[PDB]
């Protein structure tokens, strides 16, 4: 007599994600070599910390001008990778693919005044549950750090990772108005002959970013 | 690289002639037991029809890299589509055979029913061209029938041949053979 | 290495299963991401 | 219970190039003895390199006479393995079921005229992207080489492979009327006595010729 | 998960010699003791090499008389396993179910003549492509021999195989009347007062005598 | 052995898949076979 | 070895599979390729 199986019930239909591999019909087959192509990369979120991208302030420059008048808020957003100020970024175009992050963010600020205008600025993260701070003041209680210009041009401050729950959605529903991450601030402190001149941003992958439950939903 | 030219000895100059420096050539997908285990289809007969490997075109990848050796010795595989009770007698049987259970007989099974039969004939070795146009009797793999026979294929296992004979390629009226190729 | 999750070899040959590679004679930009500069510029106090 | 299989789905398909065997019904046959059988051949590109075939010139013989007149070009051809000079020759007509081609094509040249009458040619190869040349010295710039006649009659040129991309194709659609791969030009440079002679050509397989992707396509 | 299988096309089929074996449904059975039965045969040629049997000459009987006038042939007959002379044998009844054969077959004759009755007997073997003898001076260039009556009666002669390829056929298509085995002839050479005596024939399987290619094919 | 040609042993046991033999306590046409005389029977020149 | 690619045996016996060969007592057309002359006949400079 044949080996007898039974043939299971509820298996084999053709999941678009199952782990096999169809069978061949054509075989023997020696491509031209690559041995040593330049630039390759492995990984997605390697090309995410290796080169920042821009940001989408008011308009459509990059860069936030400096405030001469009694304000000294230049531009706060909502921390979420789908937020406006980060609609046409790399981290943010990556990770509308993906669920859920859990991470750094590393923001590169890069100040192109002349060599006679001074300047120094303040950032400030600000937690869910209060509403976000409006003086530089009121918000020196929270994570900030301050630079001042010179020599060096560029500062590169990493808003960090804090929240309940271990993993965070990279998507807003509409039955969440209170933006349940929190927001970040960016104020100037003070400037000397500082008229009109601009700080653009960068945005860039942290040192230990994590991406993960990939869902291909609508955008292209 | 002048050598006497009517003495049919092979003389193969190569590019290292004049600098050049000669890549390694690797050539699996020529060889003659590679190249012709296939399924090449063949113009199906009525209800009896026998399983000679000449009635295949002259033109398909098959009957062409066959029709250029003149002798060739291979196993054979079928996959007919028979509306009924196939038999299958082997080489010299009375073709009143193909009526009796005995002989081999694979029953209807939806869609096909492929087969792995053995060469039978007398000589060692077929023959593409007789020098005796019609070939003997004795040249061929056996006889099936059914009811309807709708499909037949042939897939020649182990294939070795001997002799080669010319093959030739289509003649184009201008300069160069010009068509359609795949485009996205 | 995507997604093959089988602990058994797959039954036809290697080279039947897809196309042999050939030699003459992430690569780069996860050498780039080690590159990073981290530590601090300036003198701490 | 039996060991229990699910019958997969999308599999199992009677595809004509499948490396599956059938299963036997008659066995135990011992076929006649076939030792040592004169004159197998294991490879089909193994015979094209031990014997060449002749070409298809103008008219139909496989000769070309030589030219009294102010010209200097015999015959001038593309390079291309469905080329109208090699209609009907065996390279060409095994690589018609074949899809693409890298190597050296020979070109052996047999001179057939009498004791008394002698000749000086050139061949010369023309890559694409500028017209093919017209005059022995335009032409004097390629990878030509001129051979003379004498005792030894034949004289075999092997035409290199120069291409950007790895393997080039055995056909030409009406697309690409540029000719991708280019020329190969046969100039006469003087002759002593040699009126209306002949040099017959042949054609052989390279030390090095590769022939891929096997495609069955509309000749028989 | 199960392992997952993929039910192929094209297979499973009952072939009618198929060397699978059914399931049981029983089981547990002992039978009876066979330890040394009487008789047994294994191959069917064995029965055929160990036993002789009789041919069918003129008439009906197996037997033919001394011919007393000018004539000298007794009776020559094809050389086919379907021919007339061997109807009803073992060796011509078992070799119809069978396609093909290769080898010698023996020829028996036994003299059953008085004690004063003397002859002798010429037997020879005329191969294809000439018309058959009919004197037995004109066919003593085959491959004939010839043997005298006396104390020993019977004679056994196995005429040879010879036939340019390797295996031949067990039947007669009626496309081929040329007989392509050819003809077995027996001639009388001289007899002593021997009127209407007899010479019983016989016919057995030869040393090697190969059969193959079984089919079953309307007999019974 | 008859049509029987497979490798794998078959998956039911032998006393389950046909009779099992029993013993008390070709071979006899093949010894007759053997036993046929062939030799010349008288004197060769 | 033609389009056989499995890395298993075939369930049959291999004479139950295909006619098995006899014995009595590319081969040529390779040795040909091989005897093919390729060096310069004249004396280089």
């Amino acid at each position: 007599g044949i080996f007898p199986v039974a043939c299971s019930d509820g298996y084999g239909g053709l999941v678009t994600t199952d782990p096999k591999t169809a069978d061949p019909v054509y075989g023997k087959v020696f491509n031209p070599p690559r041995n040593m192509l330049p630039g390759r990369f492995t990984n997605l979120l390697d090309v995410a910390e290796a080169c920042p991208t821009f940001l989408h302030f008011d308009g459509d420059v990059p860069y936030v001008t400096t405030k001469t008048d009694s304000d000294r808020v230049l531009a706060q957003f909502d921390l979420s990778l789908a937020a406006k100020h980060m609609s046409n970024t790399f981290l943010a175009g990556l990770a509308q693919y993906y669920t859920q992050y859990s991470g750094t963010v590393n923001l590169h600020f890069m100040f192109t005044g002349p060599t006679d205008a001074k300047a120094r600025y303040m950032i400030a993260y600000a937690p869910p549950g209060m509403e976000p701070p409006k003086t530089p003041e009121a918000a020196a209680h929270c994570i900030h750090a301050e630079w001042d210009t010179g020599l060096n041009s560029k500062f590169t401050f990493s808003i960090p990772y804090l929240s309940a729950a271990d993993y965070a959605y990279t998507a807003s529903d509409a039955a969440e108005t209170t933006n349940v991450q929190g927001w970040v601030c960016l104020f100037q402190i003070t400037h000397g002959k500082a008229e009109g001149d601009a700080l653009v941003v960068l945005a860039s992958a942290g040192k230990d970013f994590e991406l993960r439950l990939p869902v291909d939903a609508r955008q292209q | 690289t002048t050598s006497t030219g009517e003495s049919a000895d092979p003389v193969t100059t190569t590019v290292e002639n004049y600098g050049g420096e000669t890549q390694v050539q690797r050539r699996h997908h020529t060889d003659v037991s590679f190249i012709l285990d296939r399924f090449v289809k063949v113009t199906p007969k009525d209800s009896i029809n026998v399983l000679d490997l000449m009635q295949t075109p002259s033109h398909t990848l098959v009957g062409a890299l066959l029709r250029t050796a003149t002798y060739y010795f291979a196993d054979l595989e079928v996959a007919v589509k028979h509306k009924g009770d196939l038999t299958w007698v082997p080489n010299g049987a009375p073709v009143a055979a193909l009526d009796n259970t005995t002989n081999p007989t694979a029953y209807h099974k939806a869609p096909l029913t492929r087969l792995a039969l053995p060469y039978t004939a007398p000589h060692r070795v077929l023959a593409t061209v007789y020098n005796g146009r019609p070939l003997p009797t004795s040249f061929n793999y056996g006889a099936i029938k059914a009811t309807r026979v709708i499909e037949l294929l042939y897939r020649m296992k182990r294939a070795e041949t001997y002799c080669p004979r010319p093959l030739l390629a289509v003649h184009p009226s201008a300069a160069r053979h010009k068509q359609k190729i795949v485009a996205p | 290495s995507g997604n093959t999750g089988s602990i058994i070899n797959n039954y036809y040959m290697q080279q039947y299963q897809n196309s042999m590679d050939t030699q003459l004679g992430n690569d780069w930009f996860s050498k780039l991401a080690s590159s990073a500069f981290s530590g601090l510029f300036g003198a701490l106090l």
